[PDB]
RNA sequence: AGAAGACGGUCGAACUUGACUAUCUAGAGGAAGUAAAAGUCGUAACAAGGUUUCCGUAGGUGAACCUGCGGAAGGAUCAUUA
RNA sequence: GGUGACCACGGGUGACGGGGAAUCAGGGUUCGAUUCCGGAGAGGGAGCCUGAGAAACGGCUACCACAUCCAAGGAAGGCAGCAGGCGCGCAAAUUACCCACUCCCGACCCGGGGAGGUAGUGACGAAAAAUAACAAUACAGGACUCUUUCGAGGCCCUGUAAUUGGAAUGAGUCCACUUUAAAUCCUUCCGCGAGGAUCCAUUGGAGGGCAAGUCUGGUGCCAGCAGCCGCGGUAAUUCCAGCUCCAAUAGCGUAUAUUAAAGUUGCUGCAGUUAAAAAGCUCGUAGUUGGAUCUUGGGAGCGGGCGUCCCCGCCGCCUCUCGGCGGGGCCCGAAGCAUUUACUUUGAAAAAAUUAGAGUGUUCAAAGCAGGCCCGAGCCGCCUGGAUACCGCAGCUAGGAAUAAUGGAAUAGGACCGCGGUUCUAUUUUGUUGGUUUUCGGAACUGAGGCCAUGAUUAAGAGGGACGGCCGGGGGCAUUCGUAUUGCGCCGCUAGAGGUGAAAUUCUUGGACCGGCGCAAGACGGACCAGAGCGAAAGCAUUUGCCAAGAAUGUUUUCAUUAAUCAAGAACGAAAGUCGGAGGUUCGAAGACGAUCAGAUACCGUCGUAGUUCCGACCAUAAACGAUGCCGACUGGCGAUGCGGCGGCGUUAUUCCCAUGACCCGCCGGGCAGCUUCCGGGAAACCAAAGUCUUUGGGUUCCGGGGGGAGUAUGGUUGCAAAGCUGAAACUUAAAGGAAUUGACG
């Protein structure tokens, strides 16, 4: 059944913009939903979304723009404890150049390069790229 | 598809343990049989008395008669086939005299032609065939 | 797709956002709970209740017009039945279809329907005996199940 | 003080007979497989393989085999012309 | 009583445990008997003395197991100390010298140490590194310059030769010295010590993988070659030889264990339409996995780029009931404690060697750990090292609260001198000690009040549960009918008919076959019947009744996380098959004959037993097949249809309309299906899904790892038995196979 509402949703705006859709909105919502599409919305992943309120668990709607050509998730949230984080950033992402690993650590969601600016670990999320 | 999971180190583990029984590689080296069977009793090669000098007859493709010996090893009682290899060498080898038999590289297989013939003769009676068939040491006597 | 049963099926009842009472409504907290009161009184389940309420009567939803759900209602004022309404519906159920099998012994379809009946109920009762509604003792048995409706 | 000694008890190698399990092997004679690969008798299968083929079960038969029943198409018909 | 599939208990090990090793894109995989740490045993056990300290073996006591001398009465035996030998063995060193170094025991500066060092053996292995260089010729060439080219100047070159030529050196040998303990070895050097014919480089190769000759001899499917592919049958690029070349090269070969290679064990990270492969189906305990939902925006400042936009310290809470850095504060000392963790970050602790890696003319390097210096040595001495990182998990400490669980108030409770009643008992206090009773302080208990905006998040395009009107060859149990079929009864007429690539056994004038009318028994439910229906899969169709059961839709019905998949364990499971029983309609293994055929113990015929028919037990398998696990998400079209709902525009009917009901036209949910396409997949065939996969992981179940041997043997278990389930190896084997292509033969 709906395990991880992650996985869910991001499989949902990876699989539109293949097909070049330019906007979607996502079945189940959550916070973990928003607070790692903001992460995306930062280095230009999407746009602006619109978080319906159905009284229970929320929809959202997702301004795409071209730029997204894949969003992933781990799943099983592993423990990323700094040391691996090259060697994870290293094999999930294309280049060394850009690619963010969203994970989530002490000090919040957000990127992996944040994660170090602030010196924390924590939980793989996914990735984009 | 896989288990995937995050407490799942052990239906992981034991998945990837007994889906090794059905490897092949590995039940000749971890299940016992090998050391069982093998007359060189897991040991590279092994002593052995001439008992007789037979020919083989090369599998069909290929016409021709092997030239090979029939050695019982000291260590087992065990008996075998050996070929000895390069031209004319069969010549010098005569009954009960001692040879160091080692492998053919196949390791059990059989090589090539010489249908069922795992081993080949190194020495004969502390000489090596390489030394007598070059004609550097000869014969003791 | 359901818990037994091949049909992946979706008919569920849906609300508004709105939840603050529509103004035909008269009543009031309190006439609701006068009436989920006698209708309860003369025997009716949980369900059933909210049931008459709608159709006939006025309210959407009694959780709205007052500050809790029928239940509570009934329970805090000792109506409420011995076992859950939901569950004895499928003892009752169950206890039916053993009285036919027990008269016709080839019935192979029955013996499912009784089977997934069986551990419909076990299932249950498994949670109430967690969330504490049922004491952790009481069990099924076949026997003592006829006398239980 | 005090040796040799003797009655008792305790750990107890050892020896004798059972039990188990492990491992390892002796064996009259019997039946497979493989080799392997060129003998005889057919010709089961692949072409509509001359009898669409195959599964399971059964029964039969010098041998492939054959025949029932229920299947299968991996067919030799994605159709039969209200 | 304790332990157990979070796998105990049982068995095995080519198992002394760590520290590490070689491998290695990241992750592992195997090895670690190996000098460092930890354990054990001295043929095996047991017991012993003695000892702080031992159950001590360079003690002894037996026994067992071994074995020596003998005067035959007796006696002495323990190398898994060092040397050595024997046996075993594919597989491993000298009866060497010594306390000089490091250390230890002693009563001890003084002896001893096979601990240890030093030699010898020593392609276990690692480092460095000769096996020649150079001038001029003779030439053999080729970039400037010169020449139309041929030629030449020549700065450039390089090939072979003459060695023309001397120069240089080491390998050796050996004066001498150091070394050391005495040597040896090394480092130092006198003296001798290079023209190849020497001071002499070999091992495999020379078709490809794979760098290197269809050079030349010989053999001629032999010998032989060839890890695999292969060559060899009279010119072999393949055998044996010759010459040439290539790779590495002082090393180099084959023996096999093992790692990459292996995206062929796949955590990262394989696969399951057909290639090896998803249980027949379903329930279901462990396990794994599980929606959403709860402090925030914001404030105050310092700091980058009147305000706006990045960047920092702040608004863990509570306590102060607790310390104190006659009444104090001030806040640290204590604890509510981080609900209860999981998680993350910082410490501390982590034996060295090894490792990673600071520093360093070991002549470099493996190494070594020193060295460096200051110094003309008058300095009668200075200066610096012996860096650091990692060190899993668990354990300890401290920050953070991102996510995951987990917790707290609901048949009432937190606090609020809120108040009392009951009891308790501590101790200050009555100039001291006892008694009684108090006040008070702290428990415990408990009457009765005040306040607390006083407590239930929502209902999942999750689930569970109620109700509604349909629906459906779903299941049972009754009941009813239909034909044909054979059987018989009767009657009519008459001689062939059935069967067939053709015929006969067969049935028949004892009148068969045919015709008619009657009964019979059992079968099976024709057309209607469909990419139509239902169930789980086996699955499921004459009428009617009854009996439960079910999907779907409908639903501002209720419950509220209850769920998915699931080892283990259950329910059902064509046919065939088996025990009982009932019955014998046809068909029909087996079985009998006729043909056909070279034969047919086959097909094609004619009989007909078990069984197909019923009721009762078992069995538990299919090509049980969509050769597609189940749940869950997402991505395109377009047509149709089953059910339910909803809406509309029709009308036939049907009535005055209606309600309907029957058609039409839409929408909506969930069903069975179709086509179409460069989504995207897909080896291919193909696939709305086999799509979302090097852009690798939504959850979870099963299960495959070349083919056979083999679904065999053996073991276990179930079964009355067929058999079912579980299920090996030796051996052999190079492809077997799958998808598509041309062929070519049906
Ligand atoms: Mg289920
Ligand atoms: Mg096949
Ligand atoms: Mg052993
Ligand atoms: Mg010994
Ligand atoms: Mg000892
Ligand atoms: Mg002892
Ligand atoms: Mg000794
Ligand atoms: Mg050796
Ligand atoms: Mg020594
Ligand atoms: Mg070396
Ligand atoms: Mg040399
Ligand atoms: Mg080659
Ligand atoms: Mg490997
Ligand atoms: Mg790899
Ligand atoms: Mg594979
Ligand atoms: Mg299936
Ligand atoms: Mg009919
Ligand atoms: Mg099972
Ligand atoms: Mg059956
Ligand atoms: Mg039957
Ligand atoms: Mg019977
Ligand atoms: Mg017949
Ligand atoms: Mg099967
Ligand atoms: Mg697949
Ligand atoms: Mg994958
Ligand atoms: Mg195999």
């Amino acid at each position: 059944v709906r395990m991880n509402v992650l996985a869910d949703a991001l499989k949902s705006i990876n699989n539109a913009e293949k097909r070049g859709k330019r906007q979607v909105l996502i079945r189940p919502c959550s916070k973990v939903i928003v607070r790692f599409l903001t992460v995306m919305m930062k280095h230009g992943y999407i746009g602006e979304f619109e978080i319906i309120d159905d009284h229970r668990a929320g929809k959202i709607v997702v301004n795409l723009t071209g730029r997204l050509n894949k969003c992933g998730v781990i799943s099983p949230r592993f423990d990323v404890q700094l040391k691996d984080l090259e060697k994870w950033q290293n094999n999930l992402l294309p280049s060394r150049q850009f690619g963010f690993i969203v994970l989530t650590t002490s000090a919040g969601i957000m990127d992996h390069e944040e994660a170090r600016r602030k010196h924390t670990g924590g939980k793989i999320l996914g990735f984009f790229f | 598809g896989k288990c995937r999971g995050l407490r799942t180190a052990r239906k992981l583990r034991s998945h990837r343990r007994d889906h090794k029984w059905h490897d092949k590689q590995y039940k000749k080296a971890h299940l016992g049989t090998a050391l069982k069977a093998n007359p060189f009793g897991g040991a590279s090669h092994a002593k052995g008395i001439v008992l007789e000098k037979v020919g083989v007859e090369a599998k069909q493709p290929n016409s021709a008669i092997r030239k090979c010996v029939r050695v019982q090893l000291i260590k087992n009682g065990k008996k075998i086939t050996a070929f000895v290899p390069n031209d004319g060498c069969l010549n010098f080898i005569e009954e009960n005299d001692e040879v160091l038999v080692a492998g053919f590289g196949r390791k059990g297989h059989a090589v090539g032609d010489i249908p069922g013939v795992r081993f080949k003769v190194v020495k004969v009676a502390n000489v090596s065939l390489l030394a007598l068939y070059k004609g550097k040491k000869e014969r003791p006597r | 797709g359901r818990m037994h049963a091949p049909g992946k099926g979706l008919s569920q009842s849906a609300l508004p956002y709105r939840r603050s009472v529509p103004t035909w409504l008269k009543l009031t907290s309190d006439d609701v709970k006068e009436q989920i009161y006698k209708l309860a009184k003369k025997g009716l389940t949980p369900s059933q209740i909210g049931v008459i309420l709608r159709d006939s009567h006025g309210v959407a939803q009694v959780r709205f017009v007052t500050g809790n759900k029928i239940l509570r209602i009934l329970k805090s004022k000792g109506l409420a039945p011995d076992l859950p309404e939901d569950l004895y519906h499928l003892i009752k159920k169950a206890v039916a279809v053993r009285k036919h099998l027990e008269r016709n012994r080839k019935d192979k379809d029955a013996k499912f329907r009784l089977i997934l009946i069986e551990s419909r109920i076990h299932r249950l009762a498994r949670y109430y005996k967690t969330k504490r509604v049922l004491p952790p003792n009481w069990k099924y048995e076949s026997s003592t199940a006829s006398a239980l409706v």
